[PDB]
């Protein structure tokens, strides 16, 4: 992992 | 969370006809083919990755 920047992804 | 993952960038956005935000989303670690569209509250985890994306709105590349 490169960030700490996450999202939710939609499936 | 099982569902949050690491962003590339945000690369488009686009309003909802509740004048809500959707994000295109480049995964980090995957290709073209697996970017997302994602509703604003899935990117509560994200706030740099909007803030970058409204910066690069006004810069050439």
């Amino acid at each position: 992992a490169r960030t700490k920047q996450t999202a939710r992804k939609s499936t | 969370a099982s569902q949050e993952f690491e962003v590339e960038a945000i690369v488009d956005k686009r309003q909802d006809k509740n004048g809500n935000t959707q994000y295109l989303v480049r995964w980090k670690g995957y290709d073209k083919q697996d970017d997302t569209w994602e509703p604003e509250q899935h990117l509560m985890n994200c706030e740099k990755c909007v803030h970058d994306f409204n910066r690069r709105q006004t810069e050439k590349q």
